[PDB]
């Protein structure tokens, strides 16, 4: 009773940044199992695209203030944090941002390298007035998953440089669920529907494509 | 049977205490006998006395009291009480 | 919040431990609230009030001044990662915009634990009520790595530092760079003066602040005299006095204060040069540590498991921590139940969907409470707050997510996929927001290690050096234990050369280095010491040997 | 295992790692090991495995109560700056996970690793040294996750059905793995009643005999109805452990791993109890257990039942009022009604509650009203009591810690000094009453007989000198012998400390006690322990080991005969008409407010024996002593003692109490010209004393000195020039020598070591 | 991206049971992966077993069949031991007819062409006095475990899959500076038509290419080395 015809996996879309996908048919208790499979590789083993260490030159650590700004530098780093950038890299390639003068600083005005992309300038950094000037540099890097601060003690980055968290996660959130129809009422088969989200570093067809090719490499077979 | 046992519980307290009185026994039977694996290693016993063992072929990196508790369970070595 | 279901017990349990918390970086207010977080704040004296109604003329990180009305014109400095008296940071922040206009008696700068003017002691968390494979086992708590990532329960700390330069018996200490025996790596994060540069990393062991004393008549070994010749290093004439990190604990340098003597100032007599240095330090929530809610519950982090395996809502929404079901029957804690409900409720608002009047039990509420938005604050003072009926009604709305799915139902539970397995959890489990909190009880600061360290004097007993390395008492209920498995060896081991035995402990290290076999122990000296206090007591005291009649140690 | 930090195992080892990162050409000096530790560099982390394998650790938490409270197990690297400890022990170390902290302790001699693998390992001490009970028993998550895993749930949904007219049976399953494929898909439920064959499990004992008798089946097939969970529980049993077939209680995993526990060394018991900690955890998760709201609540008809009845009290008191009171009908009369509210109030609550609901799963299974919310009023009133409670519970441990401190002080120095003594002493044992006793567990259970167990019709049954095994109570039962003589510490004649014949089964092994065991230690802490349970209480103990005439003194009987009974409004008169027929005794002055002895109640004309209590309350120990005789004493204190803390329902052997008592009765007065040696070597009479005063008599000077008031002992003992000739294990203590049990003992630490010429010939 | 080089070892418990272990996994990949290898062994091996059977004499009677001493439930389930391979793919109605007293032992059933017994010693049934057996069994292809669905004709539950009992479970390793490291530990009991070596391929290539349904949305994605 080996009813074949393999499975199938056909894309949609429901948003830009996310897109479900659907593949049908197979055997039953599988869509569960495969699904959260996937998933366990999305949230994690997707490449970034993150900042690691920045340096403000007008402070020396992370527990000041910049003459002017709103925001202390402490402050300045949570909201920074929240930097969806994705970059070809390959090496560490420094970004600039120079501001001065009354007004809101953003993502926007950060000056991406040749090759790298800040993918929403809309995000607020910080809010300076009159006396308010911040010249901050970030040096942005390629990863995957949670990385925690790169102590400049472990690495040889002096006093200047500030390392901060960096997060190499294009996904955001993710599920699935299951219709197996028809469970024995004549022949039994499942399918399973994943609904997959991005930070719009890239698209959910790309991240499930790469984590694809890392489940793919990583049942071996010897 | 009893599965199998993971480092510190091999060998079995049970096969072990047939080999001596009592658990206090047992303890001074291996400690001792640890004490002279360690001398041999090293230059023993000094002056007049010859190290002997390992009895057992010993492990990778096995802990000379390690060693001693395998030579107990296989009856490699006898001992009397005071 | 639901004081009145609580006992007495939990609700003692939980005031207490409320003023435990520590400020988190974030600051969030509770989701789930009484009344007194407002009034509490403002009254307490760490948040910033407007004295004048009026309206702003700058807003910066360092100050705000408003511009009143009546035309006068008032300035207020803000405290920024100012340590408190425990090491937590108090770091006030500007609420307010430019041209807002505000009255008298209003909130201009949030304080530590406090947001947009109520006391902020925790976080919100996704919870779930079920027990997770063991890991949250009794008192025991389970974490997602977001906490981590979204420094959502991170808090900084600050660390107090301080070293003197006084006259001594035979000379007058200088702090200085120069350092007698240092390579120049470990000099290297050294300013001009000896004291380490601001913005520095420390590292356990680094020399914060370089003090030398003098050194009385030298006597050195000629061994060390010999090398001195041969690599030429002219055995310097004084002694090392540097204040180093103590052991266990790292950060970065916020600021030095020096107090110095040609700089007139007013230093007790004998002291020239005055320096204090502050470190600071960004905790993330690690395993260990202990949380705790407003009821009295309390537990440590038993786990911290990555977002990816973690019982989540259908929407995928990974919960942010897993609680086992402590109370057990009779226990209760009630109150814990019923703000993780509300939690939930504020979270994703709600709607009673009034047709053809309004429920029996909404008859008690007031209107206000019948609509209420997504993530909105709720405040139900302790003996008059929300009551069960009112509460399974508002479980009843419950605005859908994206998509219009629906994540609770009516009984305040959800089908969880086990973020490992991925298939479902065959029961509905619990879930909901809580406020918890971070309690002062942290790792960092509770583990210790010992291989060596310092000795008292009186007795030789093995010290807490002020840097570190405190040894562990061996008590005498331990060794009623000890006695009691008839472990000999084990108990002398430890009264004698793992503490009293002078030339036994050094002995034990020189053959534990080489591999040799640990030698037998000698006398403890905190015996040697009793036949002496005897003796001044005009007790003549012998211990008679078998056939050698009187014995002295010596 | 034990979870130790790295930073914590590094620092603790830094000595060995300097030395190993030294002999492998990592650091060329020690100077350069100690910098390469320090900084932490990343190469040392793989030497620091090495030196930590196969090297016990010991850990403790404060306070220490009983030897249990100091476990050793093998150091586990673990990430993080906390300790992650075994979910088994939480019960011996009595940890909370609410922030407690735990010490380390790294043994270094051979001696000591040694006494951490095989005194002090964590697998080898399952066992309560108190009650012989385990500890290692799962409990809490890991019961309710059993009693859901073997519970069986009719109507499930894979449930068996016996062959019907046109199909066969549809419940049998070909083996375990197919039910397993069936749980998978939705066909068959875990807790479904189905039935199928089994080949490498073993059937019940009673079932099997008649499918086999030729052998119990190794691979032979068998077919019996249970659940899939319960097959699934007994895969974690040992292989040769019969079939259970039971939703698993508490009592019922209880009465598995000690029926278990003889019958397998200890190695299975502890991969045995493992396993289920892991199948009780996994299935604790699946079990569905979450509170909530609806779990909770309120049963509404409570609150309108209670102001109805409520009603029936105001208005029986309005009743009252008039002249229908007619004295205690209305006491007995608001009774009825409140037990009739709170009887019906059970019912309206228990019925009302699913029989699967979270909060009664848990109750059930035995891992273990502000419902509606209380006024203002209402919770001022309820602090008045609950802040009693804790201002109680601080007296509970202090008083405890300084009755265990006395207890220890009195009895350290007992210790087993030989395998038999080979008196013919004994005390009697009341062995069940049915026609099983209550408390044949404390007193019968791990005894040894001194005399044979002889069966009326002439068969002998369990010979002198056996283990008192529960199978030997049952065999024992079988024959139905109400009474059997018994080896004690009581009479135990060897001339220093006891034998093990006399002690019996250590509580911790399951056998017989070690020569070197100080056993009166551990009998200290066993009875120490469990003070902080008590309440009839902790002074009440404190009065029986101290010797003190009781609170309320009893009288008893001074001679055998009948009794008349006098009553006077001053005080009731109990006179003694004896049988020679003698001078009659007289007990004239008696209170009335101290009632009267129960048997009925003693009434007019009754008998009485030589040593029976003919009042209410605590009779004088020195009254009983110098009329039943030194034994009869010891008898009465375990009595009492035992009685005190049954109360509370603690399981303590009276063979802890015994050793205890023995130390009482030890020393004699001297009229004219004290320990019992010394006479064999005049007139003394036995004398009963408590053990403070007991322990200040001992042979060493410096071990009293320390014990209580150092200055009127080291006075007496600078007078009397007395000299220490460091027999007790304290004075060893002091001045750090071998303490004289255990490994301390002449026998043991004499041993030599030497290997067979056959070995070193094979080399 | 490149990983850490786990590696793939076995080790052999019996004739029909080996586990498996792979180290080391980054975390925690030990249970993504792990619980869908399981799912995958287990109902992704093609392979045939018996369907439905019936047995002459029984048509209304359900309990027992005259002449032999095992009783008609006892019997199925004996069949359901039967392991044999048939590449026929439809059903294919084998034959079993033994008489006289004795032991029926699979053996006797005469397999038609493309289809093999693999146990030819199993029990099947004992034969009484005087006593003939005629059994015919329908056999067809299949994957996974199908539970149960003409006179006198019995389905019954048909164990498709080779796989006959798989568990997992996980570890920590590989210390160096990262202690968390994953190691997956798998168990696999097999019968003897295929090895429990052969069964893991077979599992693992069903997975990789489904899995190749997501890489080829794109293949320059970076995933992991
Ligand atoms: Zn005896």
């Amino acid at each position: 009773m080996l009813i074949s015809q393999r499975p199938t996996l056909s894309e949609e879309t429901v948003a830009e940044n996310r897109s479900r996908f659907v593949i049908e048919p197979l055997e039953p208790g599988f869509g569960y199992t495969l699904g959260n499979s996937l998933r366990r590789t999305l949230l994690s083993s997707i490449p970034g695209a993150a900042v690691t260490s920045i340096r403000i030159d007008g402070v020396l650590h992370e527990f000041t203030t910049v003459p002017g700004v709103k925001e202390d530098v402490t402050d300045i780093i949570l909201n920074l944090k929240g930097l969806v950038v994705s970059s070809d890299d390959d090496e560490p390639v420094t970004m600039y941002l120079r501001k001065q003068g009354p007004g809101v600083v953003t993502a926007g005005d950060i000056v991406p390298p040749a090759g790298v992309t800040v993918h929403n300038p809309d995000m607020h950094i910080a809010t300076l007035n009159d006396k308010g000037k911040l010249e901050v540099e970030l040096v942005v890097e390629r990863g995957r998953g949670y990385v925690p601060a790169v102590q400049n003690k472990a690495s040889g980055a002096e006093i200047g440089r500030i390392p901060v968290d960096s997060i190499y996660s294009p996904v955001l959130k993710v599920t699935y669920k299951v219709e197996a129809t028809r469970v024995e009422q004549r022949t039994d088969f499942d399918k399973l529907i994943i609904d997959v989200e991005t930070k719009n570093s890239i698209s959910p067809r790309d991240a499930l494509a790469s984590a694809g090719g890392t489940l793919v490499e990583l049942f071996g077979l010897a | 049977a009893y599965d199998t046992p993971l480092g510190i519980t091999n060998p079995p307290i049970d096969e072990l205490l047939s080999r001596a009185s009592s658990k206090y026994a047992l303890v001074i039977y291996a400690a001792k006998r640890a004490r002279q694996i360690n001398d041999y290693y090293n230059q023993l016993g000094d002056g007049i006395l010859e190290y002997v063992g390992p009895l057992v072929e010993p492990g990778l990196q096995e802990k000379p009291l390690s060693i001693a508790l395998r030579e107990i369970h296989g009856d490699l070595l006898e001992h009397t009480e005071g | 919040p639901f004081l009145e279901h609580d006992d007495a017990n939990r609700a003692l349990m939980g005031a207490n431990m409320q003023r435990q918390a520590v400020p988190l970086v974030r600051s969030e207010a509770p989701l789930v609230g009484t009344g007194m977080e407002l009034r509490a704040a403002i009254d307490a004296g760490d948040v910033v009030v407007a004295d004048k109604t009026g309206v702003i003329e700058e807003v910066s990180a360092d100050y705000i001044t408003v511009m009143a009305d009546d035309g006068t014109r008032q300035s207020y400095r803000l405290r920024k990662f100012a340590r408190s008296n425990h090491g937590t940071c108090a770091n006030q922040r500007p609420i307010v915009d430019a041209g807002q206009r505000v009255e008298a008696g209003q909130v201009i700068a949030d304080g530590p634990c406090t947001q947009n003017g109520e006391m902020a002691l925790g976080k919100n968390l996704l919870v779930a009520i079920m027990p997770w494979e063991g890991h949250n086992y009794e008192d025991a708590i389970i974490l997602s790595n977001r906490l981590v990532e979204e420094d959502v329960l991170t808090s900084i700390h600050i660390e107090e530092h301080e070293i003197d330069a006084r006259d001594t018996k035979l000379g007058a200490e200088e702090i200085t760079r120069d350092i007698p025996n240092v390579s120049d790596e470990v000099l290297a994060d050294l300013d001009e003066r000896g004291i380490v540069r601001i913005g520095a990393e420390v590292r356990d062991g680094d020399i914060l602040v370089g003090k030398v004393t003098p050194k009385g008549e030298t006597e050195l070994t000629p061994e060390e005299r010999l090398l001195r010749a041969i690599f030429g290093e002219k055995a310097r004439e004084v002694r090392d006095t540097s204040l180093k990190v103590p052991h266990g604990e790292s950060g970065k340098v916020i600021g030095i204060r020096v107090f110095s003597r040609e700089d007139d100032d007013e230093l007790p007599a004998g002291v020239n040069e005055l320096v204090r240095v502050y470190v600071a330090q960004k905790r993330k929530i690690s395993d260990g540590d202990k949380l705790a809610g407003r009821h009295g519950n309390k537990g440590v982090i038993g786990k911290i498991l990555p977002v990816e395996d973690m019982p989540f809502l259908p929407d995928g929404t990974p919960v942010d921590i897993i609680l086992n079901t402590h109370g057990v029957p009779r226990r209760m804690n009630i109150g814990q139940i019923l703000e993780t409900h509300l939690g939930w409720v504020a979270k994703a608002g709600w709607n009673i969907d009034v047709a053809a009047g309004v429920p029996d039990w909404a008859s008690k509420l007031p209107e206000e409470l019948y609509s209420a938005p997504a993530d909105s604050t709720v405040a139900t003072p302790v003996f008059d707050g929300a009551q069960e009926g009112e509460l399974a009604g508002l479980l009843g709305s419950t605005l859908p997510n994206r998509d219009g799915e629906v994540m609770v139902d009516a009984d305040g539970k959800s089908t969880l996929f086990d973020g490992r397995s991925g298939e479902p959890f065959p029961y509905p489990v619990t879930v909901g927001y809580m406020y918890i909190l971070k309690l002062h009880h942290l790792v960092d600061d509770k583990i210790h290690a010992r291989s060596t360290g310092p000795y008292s004097m009186i007795t030789q007993q093995p010290l807490g050096g002020k840097a570190q390395f405190g040894g562990q008492r061996f008590g005498e209920m331990e060794c009623w234990a000890m006695q009691a498995y008839g472990a000999a060896y084990t108990l002398q081991e430890l009264l004698t050369i793992k503490s009293d035995d002078t030339v036994g402990r050094v002995k034990v290290y020189e053959a534990i280095v080489k591999g040799e076999n640990i030698p037998e122990p000698g006398i403890p000296e905190s015996f040697k010491v009793l036949l002496k206090e005897l003796q001044s007591l005009c007790l003549n005291v012998e211990v008679l040997s078998s056939d050698g009649a009187a014995i002295e140690m010596r | 295992q034990c979870g130790l930090p790295k930073l914590m195992a590094l620092e603790l080892f830094k000595p060995f790692v300097m030395k190993r990162l030294v002999d492998l050409n990592h650091a060329q000096n020690i100077k350069s090991a100690k910098r390469m530790v320090e900084r932490q560099r990343p190469q040392v982390w793989d030497v620091l495995e090495e030196v930590i394998a196969e090297h016990p650790v010991l850990l403790n938490r404060a306070p220490t109560l009983h030897r249990l409270g100091i476990q050793a197990f093998e150091p586990q690297l673990v990430e993080g700056k906390a300790i992650q400890l075994h979910p088994l022990v939480c019960e011996a170390f009595n940890a909370d996970f609410d922030g407690d902290q735990m010490a380390v302790h790294l043994p270094l001699s051979a001696e000591a690793q040694a006494e951490a693998r095989i005194l002090m390992l964590s697998s080898n001490n399952i066992l309560s040294p108190a009650s012989g009970k385990p500890l290692a028993m799962p409990r809490l998550d890991m019961v309710t996750g059993l009693y859901y895993l073997t519970t069986l749930v009719e109507g499930a949904t894979g449930e068996y059905q016996a062959a019907t007219k046109d199909a066969p049976e549809q419940g049998v399953y070909s083996s375990p793995a197919e039910a397993i494929m069936a749980m998978d898909r939705g066909a068959l439920s875990v807790r479904a009643k189905i039935k199928v064959r089994l080949t490498e499990l073993r059937p019940p004992t009673d079932l099997e005999a008649q499918l086999f008798e030729n052998g119990w089946k190794p691979g032979d097939a068998w077919t019996a109805e249970t659940t899939l969970g319960r097959v699934m529980f007994n895969e974690l049993l040992p292989k040769s452990y019969p079939f259970v077939n039971e939703q698993m209680h508490k009592k019922v995993q209880a009465r598995i791993i000690n029926d278990l526990a003889e019958r397998f060394p200890m190695i299975v018991v502890a991969q045995t109890v493992d396993k289920l900690k892991d199948a009780g955890f996994y299935w604790a998760t699946r079990s569905g257990v979450t509170v909530s709201m609806a779990d909770v609540l309120v049963p509404p008809q409570k609150q309108e039942i209670l102001e109805r009845h409520e009603a029936e009290a105001d208005a029986i008191e309005r009743k009252y009022q008039r002249g229908a009171l007619n004295h205690t009908e209305r006491n007995e009369s608001l009774v009825k009604i409140w037990q009739d509210a709170t009887e019906e109030v059970g019912k309206a609550l228990e019925e009302f509650y699913p029989a699967d609901n979270p909060i009664i799963t848990i109750v059930k299974s035995g891992a273990t009203s502000f419902r509606e919310g209380l006024t203002v009023l209402e919770y001022f009133i309820n602090t008045h009591g609950a802040r009693k409670g804790l201002a109680d519970t601080a007296l509970r441990t202090a008083d405890s810690g300084y009755l265990t401190r006395r207890l220890v002080d009195v009895s350290q120095d007992v210790i087993v000094r030989e395998h038999d003594c080979e008196t013919e002493r004994g005390i009697n044992v009341t062995l069940a009453e049915r026609g099983r006793d209550a408390h044949v567990e404390t007193s019968a259970f791990a005894r040894t007989l001194a005399t044979d167990a002889v069966d009326a019709n002439g068969n002998v049954i369990i010979e002198r000198g056996h283990d008192l095994g529960d199978p030997a109570i049952d065999a024992l039962l079988a024959a139905g012998i109400t009474t059997v003589k018994v080896r004690s510490v009581l009479t135990c004649t060897s001339a220093t400390g006891v034998c093990a014949m006399c002690y019996g089964r250590s509580m911790a092994t399951g056998k017989l006690v070690d020569i070197g065991e100080a056993v009166g230690i551990v009998a200290a802490q066993s009875i120490g322990e469990p003070g902080t349970q008590l309440t009839g209480g902790l002074p009440r103990v404190q009065e029986l080991f101290e010797a003190r005439v009781p609170r309320n003194k009893a009288p008893i009987a001074d001679v055998a005969g009948r009794v008349r009974l006098e009553e006077s409004d001053k005080f009731f008169k109990i006179t003694i008409v004896p049988d020679d027929g003698g001078e009659e005794v007289v007990y004239d002055k008696l209170s009335k407010r101290q009632r009267l002895r129960v048997i009925g109640v003693l009434s007019d004309g009754d008998h009485v024996e030589v040593g029976d209590q003919l009042m209410e309350g605590a009779a004088d120990p020195h009254e009983v002593l110098r009329v039943q005789g030194p034994r009869e004493v010891q008898i009465h204190l375990v009595k009492e003692v035992q009685e005190v803390y049954r109360a509370q329902g603690v399981s303590i052997h009276d063979k802890h109490i015994e050793v205890i008592v023995r130390q009482m009765l030890r020393r004699v007065t001297i009229i004219d010209s004290t320990e019992r040696a010394e006479f064999e070597a005049a007139a003394g009479r036995p004398v009963l004393m408590g053990i403070t005063k007991a322990s200040l008599a001992t042979d060493s000077w410096l071990s009293a000195a320390s014990f209580q008031e150092t200055t009127r002992v080291l006075t007496d003992a600078a007078i009397n020039c007395r000299s220490d000739k460091l027999n007790g294990l304290k004075e060893n203590v002091i001045i750090g020598k071998l303490i004289p049990a255990g490994t301390g003992i002449s026998r043991y630490r004499n041993i030599q070591v030497q290997p067979t010429e056959e070995a070193r010939a094979a080399a």
